[PDB]
């Protein structure tokens, strides 16, 4: 049930709550930015600016 | 009992090694709590 | 050529996967954990035909017969 966009009982789960996570605060601090993609570690990294 | 054991597996993650990482480069232990006395 | 790209790979896999927790903590403990150095060794690896003396060499072929002695022999270690 926590694969669900909400569980049987219609609440939240990991998935809903790591989905709006990562588009509301990781990548949106991307376009912001603050972090970058690293190909060369395979991750998104924090940059070195004023934030 | 299950955050018993959450704290028991979180002493083995990574981050705890570091220590032991500084102190090989410029120079307790998980199960000692199930060493019966 | 095969001896520094496959210990190149090597050390960008260990690197790849080590916590990332740990090494901001090795940092913070001034025994910074460095990263390897970036490289370009796609180029050569992807020669097929080297003209050289008249022959035409498999630059390829030939690094990937000891690419593969490699990932043996680190397979026959770890066991
Ligand atoms: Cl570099």
């Amino acid at each position: 049930q926590q694969t669900q966009h909400l569980d049987s009982h219609g609440e939240p789960t990991i998935t809903s709550l790591y989905t709006n996570w990562y588009l509301e605060t990781l990548l949106r601090q991307v376009s912001n930015g603050h972090i970058a993609y690293f190909p060369a570690m395979k991750a998104f990294v924090n940059l070195p600016t004023e934030n | 009992i299950c955050t018993e054991q959450c704290t028991l597996s979180d002493q083995l993650l990574p981050k705890h090694c570091a220590k032991t990482i500084s102190q090989a480069v410029n120079k307790e232990k998980p199960g000692v709590e199930s060493m019966r006395k | 050529l095969a001896d520094q790209i496959f210990a190149y790979y090597k050390v960008m896999a260990g690197s790849l996967l080590l916590d990332k927790r740990l090494r901001s903590e090795c940092k913070n403990q001034g025994a910074t954990i460095h990263l390897p150095p970036s490289n370009r060794y796609e180029t050569l690896l992807k020669q097929r035909h080297v003209q050289l003396l008249g022959r035409s060499i498999d630059l390829n072929r030939l690094i990937t017969q000891r690419v593969s002695a490699a990932m043996y022999k680190s397979l026959e270690l770890a066991i």
